[PDB]
C-alpha cells in the first residue's frame, strides 16, 4: 500500500570533498579533477497542523547529501529515472541491524516511507512497516551490509561508469541551522557495481506513527550538486586530507592551484587566460537549390 | 541475443582462466586487442565484461575497434582505446533453421551513431526524409530493425555467428586474477614482485604508513606507487628500489 | 491518377513487332512505370520496370521507354507465348495503380 | 523465389475470407507482401501491403476498413483477410512481392514476385 | 618456404598475425622482408572423400618463434593430470587434417 | 553425414569378426568413431573409440583384450575387429560419430550419427 | 554408474503427453547426460543432448530437463512415429553408459 501525504538555502562552505581514488598520500599537495561540490555553493534545505514536503530532486551529475539529526529519521535513499516499475531503480535502506541494497522495478509510492512507532512497554520507537513500494520485481543485485544512518552525517553520491559509489562521514556537530565551518573529507562507503541509469532521487523518511492519524494535526537535510571542478588537496602526515582548493572559486584559489600552495607571497602571478566566447553561430553557404546528379551514376544502366 | 539488443554480462570476484578459451579449437575468431592473449593468466582485472550476440559471419569484422557498418555503428560499438578479446565462431547448426530464422534482428536505420557500449533497443520508425513520420512506416518511413532469416543453406558469410566480447577494465582493486599461484612473502630483499597485477623489482619492508582501510597502495611525489597493500594479509608494505648507483 | 493502355485490343501475326502505349493522367517518374503479362489461367509476372529494366529471366525482345505521361512495351518479334494481356502499373502518393490491361 | 497461396473459396455476403501465402526462397522479412485482386473480366487492383518484420500495413482507401493484413515469420506466411464479403467482391487474388521502401533503386515500386491468383466466390 | 593451408587461413602468413597457423605452423617475424605468394589448388590437392595428407597443428604449449618448424606429434596437455602418451579426455592429439 | 557398415556375418566360436563404417559427408578426421552394440532384446553398449587422425583407440573394459580398433583415411573407412567371439556376443554392431574431446561445448559427450546396424551372429 | 530409466513400459494415446524419467546412482552434469530413439529395425538416433538441447531435424514437440540425478525427456504430442524405444545416455569418467531403455 502507499499513503498520500504531500500537502531555503545554506552554504556549502568548505565541505562536500572526499577522497578522490584509493591512492594513499602524504605531507603532499595533489591535484585532482573530479565532481566536487563547489566551496560556498547554495545548498538547498529541506524540511519534511501537518505540512509534509519530502520531493523528488534531480540526481544531475551526483549529489551532496547531509542530515543533522539525532532521531535517525533518514533511513535511505531511491535513486532512479520514472521511479516506477518501467524501469530499474536503485533502493538503499539503512536498519537496526543492517543496510539492503537492492535494483529492481520498484513500483514506488509517491510519498515513499517507512513506518515507526514508539513502543509503549519497551519504552523505545520500533519498525513497523514499509510503504516505499506497492510492489518489486526483475531485481538484478542485491548487497547486504553495516548500517550507518547535534550529529552530521554527509554522503556523496556518484554514478560514474557503471559503479554508484557512496562516501561518508560522521561528526558530531553544535550547529542548529547551518552546516558546519571548517574542512572534513569524506570517505569511500561502498563501491557498487550497479550499472543503471539515474536521473531522479528521493529520500526515506522515518515518519512517527501519530503523523498517520486521519486528522489535519499531530526530518530536515541538505541537498548540493557536484560540478567537474580542480581541487587542490592537502594530505598531511598521516594521509589524511584536512585542507583544500577550489580553483575555480575565486582568483585567489586559482593563484594557489597555480603555484601548488595553499600559500601565496607577495606579488603578480599569471594564473589564466582570458577568452571572450562567442554568442551565435553563423553560416554561410552559396545560395544554391539544386541538387547533386548523384543518383544518376548510382541508378545507371549500364556501367 | 540479437545484435541490436546484446546481452552484458558482468563478471567479477574470481579467478579467470583464459588459457581454455584460447587454446580451443571451437572459435574461428579470437582477436584481442590492448592486451596479448597469451599474457591474460598474468592479468588482474578490476572487472570483466562478457558481451555476447548473433551477427552474419561478414559482419564479424565489424566487431574491433576504429570499424564503420550497421554493426559497428548501429548495434555494438567498440572504443578506439578498446582493452578486451573479441570471440566468434559459427553457430549455423544452433542459430539457423530450414525456412529462415527470423528470431535474430540488427538495427539497419538510425539518427547517429552509437557511442561505445551503447544499447539500442527501441523501434520508432526512422524518419528518411523531410516529413514527420508520426509513428507509420511508408515512404521516407521506416522500420529500423531488419533480420538475418538465417538459413542452413547459405554461404559462410551469411552464416550465423555467435560473438562474445570479453572488455578488460583496469580501474579500484583488481577483482578478476589469473589462475597464478601465490608464493609466500619475502622481506629485506631485493625481490622481483607482483601484487593482484602490480609489478616491480625491489625491497619489500613493513611499512609504519598509515593507510586507511579502502586504500590498496600508496605513492610518493613522483607518483609511483612506494607501498602496497598485501592481498591476503592485509599487511602495508613499503617498497624501495634495490641498491643502484653509478660506478 | 488514372493509367490508360492503348488500343485496348492488339491484333498481328507472330514474327511481327508490336507496340503497346500506356498513357498517364500526369506525369509519372520512369522508376515508378512498370508492365506485365499475365498469360490465361496464369498469375501477372513482371516484364518491364523502372520503365525499360527488364525482369530477371525476360527475353531481350522485350524493351520499354518513355517518360512523362507516354511510355511504351516494345516486342521486337512476337512468339506464341507473348499473345497475352499487358498492363501498365505505376507507383505514387504511396499508393499501385494498373492500367486496365490490353490484349495482344 | 516461390509464393504458394491457399485454394478457391466459397462465401456467402457477410462472410469473411482469409488468404494465405507462403513465401519461400528469400529472406521473408526483407520483402513487402503486396495483395492485388482481379475480379473477372478486369483488371489488377492494389488492396495493400504488410510488412512482416513490425507487422506494418497500408491499404487502399476501396478496402481500408474492411481487410486486415497479418503475418507469421515463424512460417514465413502472410495472411489477408477481407470482411463483409459482398458479391462484387468475386475476385482472384494474388500475394505478391516489393521491396521495402528503403529499397535505393525504387524496387518498391513495382512487384517482382507472384503466387498463383487464388479465387474467391461471394 | 612452401605448404598447403586453406583459402580462410592465407591472410595468416603474414607479420603481426595470430591465429592456429601463425601460431602453431608457420611464424613470419614482425620485421619480415619477403613476398607470400599463394594461389589455389583446388584443382590438385582435393579428392572426392576429402584429402587427409594436409595436416596442420591444432594445439600447442606455447607459440613458435619466426620460422620455427615444429613436427612433433606428442599428447597435447589441455587440462593439469599428465596424458602419458595417451589420448582421452583433456588429452588432445595436436595435429588436425584439413580433408 | 552418413554412414554406411558392412553386411551381416555369421561366426562360430573362437571366430573373429572385422565389421567396417564407410564415413562421408564430413571431415572423417575431425571426428571420433565409436562402436556400440546391442544384444537381441538388451539395451545400447558402448565398445570403444578410435581417433583416424591418430588411431588412438580406448576401449571399456569389457571388451578391452578381445576388440581392436583400426581406420583408414584414404577411404574414410573405420573397422571393429572383435576376436574371440562367444555365443554372447551375438549381437547388431553399430558404428556412431561424436566429437573430439577437444570439443568445448562437449560434443563428445554424446553419439549425434548412427549408421545401421550390422548383425553378428555366434 | 548405473542409468536406470523408467517407467520400463510407458503407454497411452497418440495426442497426449508422455514423461519419460531416467535416474543416476551418482550425480551427472547436464552437458553429459543425452536421450536417444529407436525404432523398430532401426539405428538409434539423437533427440536431446547437454539434457535439453534438441539435435538437428529433431521437433520442437520434444524437450528435455534436469540436473544432478533426476532427468526427463518429455514429449508435448505423440504421433505414431514416436511410439519406439528411448535410451537415457551418459557420459563420464572417459566412458559412455546407456540406460535399459524405455518402450513408449
Ligand atoms: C535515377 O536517379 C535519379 C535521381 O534521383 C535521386 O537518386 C535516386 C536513386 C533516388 O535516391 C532519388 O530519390 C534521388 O532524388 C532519378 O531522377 C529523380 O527522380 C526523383 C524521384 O522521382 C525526382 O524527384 C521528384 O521531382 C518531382 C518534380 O519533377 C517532385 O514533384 C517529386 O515530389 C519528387 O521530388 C527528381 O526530380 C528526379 N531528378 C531528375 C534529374 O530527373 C531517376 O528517375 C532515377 N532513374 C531510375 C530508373 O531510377
Ligand atoms: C546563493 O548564495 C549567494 C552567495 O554566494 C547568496 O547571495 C544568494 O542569496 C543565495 N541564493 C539563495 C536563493 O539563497
Ligand atoms: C535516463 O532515463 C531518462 C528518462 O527518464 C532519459 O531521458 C535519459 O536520457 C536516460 N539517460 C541515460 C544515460 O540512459
Ligand atoms: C533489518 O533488515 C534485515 C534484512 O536482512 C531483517 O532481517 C531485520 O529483521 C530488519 N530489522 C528491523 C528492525 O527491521
Ligand atoms: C521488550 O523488551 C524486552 C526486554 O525487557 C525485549 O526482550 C523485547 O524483545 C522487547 N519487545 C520488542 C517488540 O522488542
Ligand atoms: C522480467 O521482465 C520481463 C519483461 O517485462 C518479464 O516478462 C519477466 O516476467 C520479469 N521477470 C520476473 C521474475 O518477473
Ligand atoms: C598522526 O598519527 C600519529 C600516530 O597515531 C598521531 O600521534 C598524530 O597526532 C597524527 N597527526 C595528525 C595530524 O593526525
Ligand atoms: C584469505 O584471505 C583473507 C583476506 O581477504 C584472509 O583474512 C584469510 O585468512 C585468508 N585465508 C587463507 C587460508 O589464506
Amino acid at each position: 500500500q502507499c499513503v498520500n501525504l504531500t500537502t531555503a538555502y545554506t552554504n556549502s562552505f568548505t565541505r562536500g570533498v572526499y577522497y578522490p581514488d584509493k591512492v594513499f598520500r602524504s605531507s603532499v599537495l595533489h591535484s585532482t579533477q573530479d565532481l566536487f561540490l563547489p566551496f560556498f555553493s547554495n545548498v538547498t534545505w529541506f524540511h519534511a497542523t501537518k505540512r509534509f514536503d519530502n520531493p523528488v530532486l534531480p540526481f544531475n551529475d551526483g549529489v551532496y547529501f547531509a542530515s543533522t539529526e539525532k532521531s535517525n529519521i533518514i533511513r535511505g535513499w531511491i535513486f532512479g529515472t520514472t521511479l516506477d516499475s518501467k524501469t530499474q531503480s536503485l533502493l538503499i535502506v539503512n536498519n537496526a541491524t543492517n543496510v539492503v541494497i537492492k535494483v529492481c522495478e520498484f513500483q514506488f509510492c509517491n510519498d515513499p516511507f517507512l513506518g515507526v512507532y514508539y513502543h509503549k512497554n519497551n519504552k523505545s520507537w520500533m519498525e513497523s512497516e514499509f510503504r516505499v513500494y506497492s510492489s518489486a520485481n526483475n531485481c538484478t543485485f542485491e548487497y547486504v551490509s553495516q548500517p550507518f544512518l547535534k550529529n552530521l552525517r554527509e554522503f556523496v553520491f556518484k554514478n560514474i561508469d557503471g559503479y554508484f559509489k557512496i562516501y561518508s562521514k560522521h561528526t558530531p556537530i553544535n550547529l542548529v541551522r547551518d552546516l558546519p565551518q571548517g574542512f572534513s573529507a569524506l570517505e569511500p562507503l561502498v563501491d557498487l557495481p550497479i550499472g543503471i541509469n539515474i536521473t531522479r532521487f528521493q529520500t526515506l523518511l522515518a515518519l512517527h506513527r501519530s503523523y498517520l492519524t486521519p486528522g489535519d494535526s499531530s526530518a530536515a537535510y541538505y541537498v548540493g550538486y557536484l560540478q567537474p571542478r580542480t581541487f587542490l588537496l592537502k594530505y598531511n602526515e598521516n594521509g589524511t586530507i584536512t585542507d583544500a582548493v577550489d580553483c575555480a572559486l575565486d582568483p585567489l584559489s586559482e593563484t594557489k592551484c597555480t603555484l601548488k600552495s595553499f600559500t601565496v607571497e607577495k606579488g603578480i602571478y599569471q594564473t589564466s587566460n582570458f577568452r571572450v566566447q562567442p554568442t551565435e553561430s553563423i553560416v554561410r553557404f552559396p545560395n544554391i537549390t539544386n541538387l547533386c546528379p548523384f543518383g544518376e551514376v548510382f541508378n545507371a544502366t549500364r556501367f | 541475443a540479437s545484435v541490436y539488443a546484446w546481452n552484458r554480462k558482468r563478471i567479477s570476484n574470481c579467478v579467470a582462466d583464459y588459457s581454455v578459451l584460447y587454446n580451443s579449437a571451437s572459435f574461428s575468431t579470437f582477436k584481442c586487442y590492448g592486451v596479448s592473449p597469451t599474457k591474460l593468466n598474468d592479468l588482474c582485472f578490476t572487472n570483466v565484461y562478457a558481451d555476447s550476440f548473433v551477427i552474419r559471419g561478414d559482419e564479424v569484422r565489424q566487431i574491433a575497434p576504429g570499424q564503420t557498418g550497421k554493426i559497428a555503428d548501429y548495434n555494438y560499438k567498440l572504443p578506439d582505446d578498446f582493452t578486451g578479446c573479441v570471440i566468434a565462431w559459427n553457430s549455423n547448426n544452433l542459430d539457423s533453421k530450414v525456412g529462415g530464422n527470423y528470431n535474430y534482428l540488427y538495427r539497419l536505420f538510425r539518427k547517429s551513431n552509437l557511442k561505445p557500449f551503447e544499447r539500442d533497443i527501441s523501434t520508432e520508425i526512422y524518419q528518411a526524409g523531410s516529413t514527420p513520420c508520426n509513428g507509420v512506416e511508408g515512404f521516407n518511413c521506416y522500420f529500423p530493425l531488419q533480420s538475418y532469416g538465417f538459413q542452413p543453406t547459405n554461404g559462410v558469410g551469411y552464416q550465423p555467428y555467435r560473438v562474445v566480447v570479453l572488455s578488460f577494465e583496469l580501474l579500484a582493486p583488481a577483482t578478476v586474477c589469473g589462475p597464478k599461484k601465490s608464493t609466500n612473502l619475502v622481506k629485506n630483499k631485493c625481490v622481483n614482485f607482483n601484487f593482484n597485477g602490480l609489478t616491480g623489482t625491489g625491497v619489500l619492508t613493513e611499512s609504519n604508513k598509515k593507510f586507511l582501510p579502502f586504500q590498496q597502495f600508496g605513492r610518493d611525489i613522483a607518483d609511483t606507487t612506494d607501498a602496497v597493500r598485501d592481498p591476503q594479509t592485509l599487511e602495508i608494505l613499503d617498497i624501495t628500489p634495490c641498491s643502484f648507483g653509478g660506478v | 491518377i488514372v493509367m490508360m493502355q492503348s488500343p485496348g485490343t492488339l491484333s498481328l501475326s507472330p514474327g511481327e513487332r508490336a507496340t503497346l502505349s500506356c498513357r498517364a493522367s500526369q506525369s509519372v517518374s520512369s522508376s515508378y512505370l512498370a508492365w506485365y503479362q499475365q498469360k490465361p489461367g496464369q498469375a501477372p509476372r513482371l516484364l518491364i520496370y523502372g520503365a525499360s529494366s527488364r525482369a530477371t529471366g525476360i527475353p531481350d525482345r522485350f524493351s520499354g521507354s518513355g517518360s512523362g505521361t507516354d511510355f511504351t512495351l516494345t516486342i521486337s518479334r512476337l512468339e506464341p507465348e507473348d499473345f497475352a494481356v499487358y498492363y501498365c502499373q505505376q507507383y505514387g502518393s504511396s499508393a499501385w495503380t494498373f492500367g486496365q490491361g490490353t490484349k495482344v | 523465389v516461390q509464393l504458394v497461396q491457399s485454394g478457391a473459396e466459397v462465401k456467402k455476403p457477410g462472410a469473411s475470407v482469409k488468404v494465405s501465402c507462403k513465401a519461400s526462397g528469400y529472406t521473408f522479412t526483407g520483402y513487402y507482401m503486396h495483395w492485388v485482386r482481379q475480379a473477372p473480366g478486369q483488371g489488377l487492383e492494389w488492396m495493400g501491403w504488410i510488412n512482416p518484420i513490425s507487422s506494418g500495413t497500408s491499404y487502399a482507401q476501396t478496402f481500408q476498413g474492411r481487410v486486415t493484413m497479418t503475418s507469421d515469420t515463424s512460417i514465413t506466411t502472410a495472411y489477408m483477410e477481407l470482411s463483409r464479403l459482398r458479391s462484387d467482391d468475386t475476385a482472384v487474388y494474388y500475394c505478391a512481392r516489393a521491396a521495402p521502401f528503403y529499397d535505393f533503386w525504387s524496387g518498391y515500386s513495382y512487384f517482382d514476385y507472384w503466387g498463383q491468383g487464388t479465387l474467391v466466390t461471394v
